[PDB]
């Protein structure tokens, strides 16, 4: 007994939308990605997030012919009860007009069936384009894409399958659908503050999506969310190929200590220290001293 | 009474994955399928009428029968009558085939015939051509063998042979022939068939002949009927069954019904909601039964099912058959019918026509509202009746041919499905009828309905009928029906019965049949599916995963989009489920995931890897049902792999490794099929390719469960049943062994050496159990298992128990004791199984189940009431396998290092006591955690523990005994021992007592020791005596020595 | 004075790439890709393309080979038949005894008859580059015999089953304890050295951009579900110690933790660090 949340990823043929799904929530790499077929109509995915939360993905194949009967035929289908709209556009597309008209025909039908719907716009495929002028060619999409949204609001990311801008995009949506988003997020900086921890993340178990986070001093990189998301994710799939079950870590260095283990069914946590002097134990400890305390909260 | 104690027993290991064997249902020769579709293309109206001058045989009366497709000719001069009965013809039989080249002939030559004729060959190139000959105004045949037609002036007859006539009509054709000794063609049309065949050595099945009389007769030439009496039958039939009606006696019983009424019929034929449609309807569904219930099946479907015009013009010709018979005509056709005139369903017409046009008066007159036929529902109403006790195979419902016209409207569609889904239910004799009747395409049609009503009848309906006949997964697809099941399984509205039937029928349409597979995926079937794969209903958990595993087996397509929807993940979920056929489908399912890589990179293969350890740890699994398929799924793994394993199988004579070790436990699994299997796929790498893949019959055998009826009340509620009063014969008996033997302990236990009888073994007696009830002695060895009796004093059975020649059997129980008895027979090595029919007259040893436990010895203690058992030995954990769920449920700690000798339990307060090889008896309670479980552990022995035996009584007392022979009286509420006795000084095995507290010792100097627990002399019988055992009722002993002898003991 | 290994070949071959992914300068090894280069050159490791002709390459390498003898002759020669490790066994055993035949019956033809060449199959998305890299770089570091017994005295009187002297950047490892080493499991260790590089990268890296992401207090431990656990430390500023032990063994952490400082007390006096 769970919210049921209906999510639509929709844009053109060989944008990389099934790419996106198949990394993040089916455990796939960036090179098998190549090899993906063009999905037949809608393939729908019933994603179980945090126990309170499931994901009805709509992965909806945007070759001409099944836009055009997901604006006609299946309007009431596909564009009703809509909780968010993930748009995908390719970067080194040419028909980039084109592009557009697809994208407003889609935003016409959620403003007339699912208004309330959250819009993402996805810059993707940003890793074809020189380093050098990747902001530039966002920035310019990014300005266009606000205005051309005219009444409803979107927010816009630069994606590349092979980098962490996948979980840059998808964070946003995860977090913004957390039934107890704000509890939660309240409540993991609670933990953090009697644990007297620098750094809490909160991640979904199977995916490895940041759900929460708390930080104490303002870090460097603003992009270590995905990153952490990225490299564990890996390390999960190759535990479970390689020997057995990944369960929990610990990483230490002069500056820091990190804990990464099983939190509740459907969660993962990661505890940072500016790495004092505390035995490994006193944190561990803490850890599952803190556990009975959040468990209240479910 | 003692016989509520019976009733609330659950019986272990009774249940279809058990007791009937793991195969599929063999699906018989369905020939239910119209193998040709022909077609009546074009029609040829030869009418020879030469209106006005009648011929020179008959010269008709001066009133006489006029009428000519319902035209005076007479009243509209000569010329333009002929064309207006040609125009009116083709009308006539537009009704029937609307979509068909008509081409009269009106008062031809032969010239005209010709040409007429061998045109409508040439465009009907191998469809049928429909040829109707009208011979009124012209002579009677004759017996040559030919028909008459004109010269172009209209001044002679001009014979044209029928020889010649067939020659131009071509194969597949029909004729009709309206005129006096019509007969006489049908005799000469056939003997020119034979003719024709005997010249082409150095068209006789293909065509069909209606003649409206035999060859002596001659056709009515009554007033009130037609001229054209026959033709008139076959292309409107209602016209004229009215206007015969109202020439009958039984006008009587109708009054203000006159011919002038029926002309002023209101209606049209095809609204079945008006007056006139009513009746056509209604004599559609009386002549199709007709046909139905007296023509052979195969004749049936040649007639009234291969094409349109031919089922309407047989139809209409039963009237024929009928009307003219009361005018001494026969109607004759070539493929002969048996005669229908006389079928009661002919009652049944006059009263539908009765009650339907004794309204005429006011419905004309008064302007009153037409009431419809009570027919239909009276009809079903009979079907009903039919199938309250209609559950056998005798005489088929007659009305199996109305149900389906009642289908065509929507006034009684609701309650004729229901009905249809209760005939199917009967069993898969009975959708094989309603598949020949032709229910099927209607069936099919109604899937393109919208009416949220019809949705669990038609689901119900298809899943019957897809149980017997898998090959409609055809045309499913075709009409887009995958579209309406898949709707019906995403409802959650809709109950969790039918949407189960839903899913069955998607993995029937889905399965091995690209098509459909295709179909169903872009359907969204897998995230339809993952949606509903946590109901709480285990058929509906199994079918959903069945369905899951159909769909990605060999297409690629839908493994990728069950990677993104992350399918194999929400699978393991089942993998844990208590049912043992969800865990298999769940098996099933992540096998078939794995089998169709067709070698791809990382992606793929972490995945396969991911779904291998998974599936790698169901090897220590109760059912070998589900072992049988992690076999199965795991042969996908090493055809896929094939390289990779040859390395590891060559090695020993860490993914690889792992999975390969797995099929090595399950290729020496105690249960035979399994241990096959295995080793089958274990050979089939040995000596190194996609010859190794095995199927199990799971799916199949799953199958069978729609095939069988459900609707009904099962065999055991039936309070009349034979199996019932047999086994309440059984519990009656019970009753009255328990009495008995509580009537013998009352007495008060006196001396025991009586001997009721000594036998001798084959093998050395190593442990014994009595039956409870019925006196059966099972003595095992190390390997078999001896069946002696106490009463007739006879060997009743021999078992091998399979284990090899190092292993032995340490324990032994009986399963289900009260009725229908198994026998537990636990080895030494871990094995365990289970024996039925075990001391029968006209059976053999079968072998229900049989799992690996673990891995003294073993020891197991079963808890009939729990449904638990409970293994343990030269391990440090006493696992609790559920029964009811075939899964180790509870690991227990021991907490010590020397092997568990003995085991013993309690029900209601659960109370594993655990005695040990180095002395000490440990007591477990199996509520709180592992780390606590330890309530007790008191000392005061050292030796191996022979028995720490607990009592039934809520005052429990653990009497356990040493080597060294010392009873010690223990209580679980205290820290050390209440009584204490010493006993034997060298005791080697020891047996104690269920109801009266009797304790069996053993010796190494031969005495057989009988104290009670108190520690008082009874016996010291003179005679390594390494099994005693106790009834669980009466105070009998049986002893066995090293020698290899059997006693039993008694208090008289 | 690290010892110093050259990677050679022909364009768009394996040389740059091989490089980038062996320095992932804070490296045991002296490594660049590439006649006074020769020089001061331990080992040289020529890639070949396996999953094409080799017919050009095998040219080239004999003569780099030759012209690397004249300047070294007690420098060691290694070849890595690239894109084809842990594949089949069709391909790849014709490819071997082609490839290993051809190159030394050149060898015999210029009377380079004393001079040896290593063979190995190496691969890409696998980590069995790193296997190659480990036999060279054994042969080019003197105390052969003495670094796999410190690691088998010290597994021995610890709870150890598994211990691995790793390079921390190129994540190749320098020695082994003398138990058979499963492929998976260098794997696993490889894929925790990743997962503790890039977490120490992001977090404490000093307040200011950067400092050092493996230190002195580079410590790591990795529990798994089967009770498997992983325990990184460090040894030196380029080495670090891989554990594969049971939680069982890791309860005793105190004895673990007491003989590792007498192992890497060793390992300082082995290497004079
Ligand atoms: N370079 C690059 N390639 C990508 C990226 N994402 C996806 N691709 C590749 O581009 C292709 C995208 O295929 P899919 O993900 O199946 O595309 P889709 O948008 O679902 O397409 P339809 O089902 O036809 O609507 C595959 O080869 C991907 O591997 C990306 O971020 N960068
Ligand atoms: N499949 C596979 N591709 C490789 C391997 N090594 C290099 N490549 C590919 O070969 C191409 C040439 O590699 P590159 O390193 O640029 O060659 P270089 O000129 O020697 O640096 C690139 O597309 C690499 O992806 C390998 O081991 N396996």
């Amino acid at each position: 007994t769970a919210m049921k949340k209906k999510v639509l990823l929709m844009g053109k043929s060989g944008s990389g939308k099934t790419s996106m799904r198949s990394i993040i929530f089916a455990n796939y790499i960036a090179r098998d990605t190549r090899r993906l077929g063009a999905t037949i109509d809608v393939e729908h995915s019933h994603v179980r997030f945090l126990g309170n939360l499931v994901l009805n993905l709509w992965d909806c194949g945007g070759l001409d012919t099944f836009m055009e009967n997901y604006f006609t035929s299946q309007r009431d289908n596909i564009f009703r009860n809509v909780e968010v709209l993930i748009y995908v556009f390719d970067v080194e597309s040419r028909e980039l007009e084109k592009d557009m008209h697809y994208y407003q025909s889609c935003l016409e039908a959620i403003l007339q069936n699912s208004p309330d719907a959250k819009i993402f716009c996805l810059v993707h495929k940003m890793d074809l384009v020189q380093e050098d002028q990747r902001d530039l060619i966002f920035k310019e999409r990014e300005e266009d894409l606000r205005r051309l949204s005219r009444p409803l609001e979107c927010a816009c990311f630069r994606t590349s399958i092979w980098d962490e801008t996948l979980y840059k995009a998808w964070s946003s949506i995860v977090y913004q659908l957390i039934p107890n988003v704000q509890q939660l997020e309240m409540n993991l900086r609670n933990f953090a503050q009697i644990i007297e921890a620098d750094e809490v993340l909160l991640f979904e178990r199977a995916t490895f999506l940041v759900i929460s986070h708390y930080q104490c001093k303002e870090q460097r990189d603003v992009h270590r969310f995905e990153k952490i998301s990225n490299i564990i994710k890996q390390f999960k799939l190759s535990c479970s190929k390689l020997a057995a079950s990944f369960q929990s870590m610990e990483v230490r260095n002069s500056n820091f200590a990190a804990f990464i283990d099983i939190f509740t069914s459907n969660t993962y946590v990661m505890v940072v220290m500016s790495d004092p002097s505390i035995p490994s134990a006193a944190t561990l400890i803490n850890i599952r001293n803190a556990r009975k305390h959040f468990e209240k909260l479910e | 009474e003692a016989d509520l104690t019976d009733w609330n027993l659950p019986l272990a290991f009774m249940k279809k994955r058990h007791c009937e064997k793991i195969e599929g249902s063999k699906s018989l020769a369905q020939s239910w399928r119209m193998k040709d579709r022909m077609k009546t293309v074009s029609v040829a109206l030869v009418l020879c009428l030469n209106v006005g001058v009648d011929p020179p045989d008959v010269v008709k009366t001066t009133p006489c029968a006029r009428l000519e497709c319902w035209i005076d000719p007479l009243s509209m001069g000569p010329q333009k009558a002929l064309e207006t009965i040609g125009a009116n013809l083709q009308k006539q039989y537009e009704n029937w085939q609307p979509r068909a080249r008509y081409k009269q002939s009106l008062d031809p030559t032969v010239d005209e015939v010709k040409k007429l004729c061998t045109s409508l060959r040439r465009n009907a190139k191998e469809e049928r051509v429909l040829f109707h000959y009208n011979g009124h105004g012209v002579p009677r045949p004759t017996v040559n063998g030919e028909v008459w037609v004109f010269n172009k002036n209209y001044t002679q007859y001009i014979p044209l042979s029928i020889y010649d006539l067939q020659t131009w009509m071509g194969s597949p054709s029909i004729f009709v022939y309206d005129c006096s000794n019509a007969g006489l063609i049908v005799k000469s049309f056939k003997q020119f068939a034979l003719q024709r065949e005997q010249e082409l050595e150095v068209s006789m099945k293909n065509c069909i002949q209606l003649a409206a009389c035999e060859a002596t007769e001659l056709l009515p030439m009554i007033p009130d009927l037609p001229a054209d009496l026959f033709t008139s039958c076959l292309t409107t039939p209602i016209k004229i069954a009215l206007r015969w009606f109202c020439m009958q006696k039984c006008v009587s019983l109708v009054p203000g019904v006159t011919l002038d009424l029926i002309e002023k019929i209101p209606g049209r034929l095809n609204d079945r909601r008006t007056p006139l449609g009513e009746l056509n309807w209604i004599f559609t569904a009386i002549t199709d039964t007709i046909a139905w219930n007296v023509l052979p099946r195969d004749l049936f479907q040649k007639l009234f099912r291969q094409d349109l015009l031919v089922a309407s013009l047989f139809r209409n010709f039963l009237l024929a058959e009928r009307i003219m018979r009361s005018y001494n005509c026969t109607p004759v056709s070539s493929p002969r019918l048996p005669p229908t005139y006389m079928h009661a369903m002919w009652q049944a017409w006059d009263l539908a026509v009765d009650i339907c046009l004794s309204q005429l008066p006011t419905i004309i007159e008064e302007g009153t509202a037409f009431r419809h036929s009570p027919f239909f529902a009276e009809q079903l109403t009979a079907f009903q009746v039919w199938l309250t006790m209609g559950v056998e195979n005798r005489n088929p419902p007659e009305q199996l041919p109305i149900v389906l016209q009642v289908l065509l409207s929507q006034v009684h569609r609701l309650r004729a499905l229901d009905l249809l889904g209760r005939f199917l239910d009967l069993g898969p004799w009975a959708v094989s009828l309603a598949l020949s009747v032709g229910i099927f395409p209607y069936v099919l049609k109604l899937l393109q309905s919208s009416a949220r009503e019809l949705r669990p009848l038609l689901v119900f309906i298809w899943a019957k009928i897809l149980a017997v006949d898998s090959s409609c997964q055809a045309d499913l697809v075709k009409d887009n029906g995958h579209k309406y099941f898949l709707s019906v399984l995403a409802d959650p509205y809709m109950p969790a019965e039918h949407r189960t039937m839903t899913a069955f029928i998607l993995a029937v349409i889905v399965n091995s049949y690209h098509t459909g597979q295709e179909a169903c995926l872009q359907g969204n079937l897998i995230a339809i599916c993952l949606e509903q794969l946590n109901d709480p209903h285990p058929l509906l958990r199994q079918w959903v995963a069945i369905c899951l595993g159909r769909i990605w087996q060999n297409f690629d397509s839908a493994r990728w989009c069950g990677v993104r929807d992350s399918a194999h993940e929400k699978l393991y979920s089942l993998l844990s489920d208590p049912i043992p056929e969800v865990r298999c489908a769940a098996v099933f399912a992540l096998g078939t995931f794995v089998g169709n890589s067709a070698e791809r990179t990382d992606h793929s293969t972490t995945i396969d890897h991911n779904v291998a350890m998974m599936l790698a740890q169901l090897v220590s699994d109760g059912s070998p049902m589900v072992r049988k398929e992690l076999v199965v799924a795991l042969s996908h793994l090493v055809v896929q792999y094939e390289s990779n394993f040859c390395t590891v199988a060559l090695q020993f004579i860490s993914v690889y490794t792992q999975i390969w070790r797995v099929l090595l436990h399950l290729a020496a699994d105690p249960y035979p099929e399994v241990s096959d299997v295995a080793m089958k796929v274990l050979n089939s790498i040995a000596y190194k390719f996609i010859s190794a893949t095995v199927q199990t019959g799971f799916c199949d055998w799953s199958a069978r469960y729609f095939a069988q009826p459900v609707m009904k009340i099962p065999e055991e509620h039936d309070l009349e049943s034979q199996i019932r009063k047999e086994r309440e014969w059984r519990f009656l008996r019970n009753s009255r062994v328990r009495r008995q033997a509580q009537q013998v302990i009352q007495k008060g236990i006196t001396r025991l050496d009586d001997q009721i009888f000594l036998n001798r073994n084959p093998g050395v007696p190593s442990v014994v159990k009595f039956h409870p009830f019925t006196p059966c002695i099972a003595v095992a060895d190390k390997d078999s298992i001896c069946f002696w009796d106490w009463e007739k004093g006879e060997k009743l059975d021999y078992f091998h128990n399979g284990n090899p020649r190092y292993t032995r059997v340490t324990a032994m129980e009986y399963l289900n004791g009260q009725d229908c008895s198994l026998l537990l027979t636990a080895t030494d090595d871990g094995a365990i199984r289970v024996w039925k029919n075990f001391a029968d007259l006209e059976k053999n040893p079968e072998m229900v189940t049989a799992w690996q436990g673990l891995s003294a010895g073993m020891v197991v203690d079963w808890e009939q009431e729990t449904g638990l058992l409970m293994s343990s030995g030269d391990v440090r954990i006493v696992r609790i396998w559920d029964t009811d769920r075939e899964m180790k449920v509870q690991d227990i700690p021991t907490g010590a290092d020397s092997c568990v000798t003995s085991l013993s339990c309690d029900s209601h307060r659960s109370l594993i006591v655990a005695g040990l090889g180095d002395g000490s008896i440990r007591v477990y309670d199996r509520r709180m955690a592992l780390s606590e479980c330890r309530v007790m552990t008191y000392r005061e022995h050292t030796a191996w523990v022979v028995k720490a035996s607990l009592q039934k009584r809520p005052d429990g007392h653990i009497v356990s005994v040493s080597v060294n022979g010392d009873v010690r009286i223990f209580d679980p509420r205290m820290p050390e021992s209440v009584n204490v006795l010493q006993i034997v000084k060298g005791l080697t095995a020891l047996d104690i007592h269920p109801q009266a507290d009797l304790i069996a010792c053993g010796s190494v100097n031969q005495f057989t020791a009988i104290y009670n627990s108190s520690g008082e002399l009874i016996n010291n019988i003179k005679y390594a005596i390494s099994c005693l055992a106790f009834h669980p009722h009466w105070p009998h002993l049986a002893v066995g020595s090293n020698d290899y002898y059997i006693s039993v003991y008694s208090v008289e | 004075s690290k010892p110093r290994i050259l990677l050679m070949g022909l364009r768009r071959s394996g040389k740059s790439s091989i490089q980038k992914v062996v320095f992932h300068n804070s490296s045991f090894v002296n490594f660049q890709i590439w006649e006074m280069i020769f020089r001061g050159t331990g080992a040289l490791i020529y890639v070949i393309d396996a999953q094409d002709d080799y017919m050009e390459a095998l040219t080239r390498l004999h003569i780099t080979v030759s012209k690397a003898y004249k300047v070294n002759p007690d420098m060691n020669f290694e070849v890595f038949i690239h894109k084809v490790d842990g594949l089949s066994d069709d391909h790849k055993i014709e490819t071997q005894r082609d490839i290993h035949q051809r190159a030394n019956d050149d060898l015999a033809d210029a009377g380079l008859e004393k001079l040896h060449l290593s063979f190995y199959l190496t691969s890409i998305y696998d980590h069995s580059i790193f296997e190659a890299f480990s036999k060279v770089v054994q042969k080019l570091i003197p105390q052969l015999p003495t670094l796999e017994n410190l690691l088998n005295i010290f597994i021995s009187n610890s709870g150890i089953e598994k211990a691995f002297l790793f390079d921390v950047v190129s994540k190749i490892y320098i020695a082994t304890d003398s138990s058979p080493v499963d492929m998976q499991s260098y794997e696993l260790c490889c894929d925790m050295i990743d997962v503790v590089i890039d977490v120490s990268c992001i977090y404490g890296l000093k307040e200011d951009g950067s400092g050092s992401a493996y230190d002195k207090e580079s410590m790591a431990i990795i529990k798994l579900n089967n009770t498997t656990v992983l325990y990184l430390k460090e040894v030196t500023k380029f080495l670090a110690l891989v554990c594969i032990l049971r939680e069982e063994s890791f309860e005793r952490k105190g004895l673990i933790d007491y003989n590792f400082h007498c192992f890497r007390k060793a390992i300082h006096e082995v290497f004079e660090v």
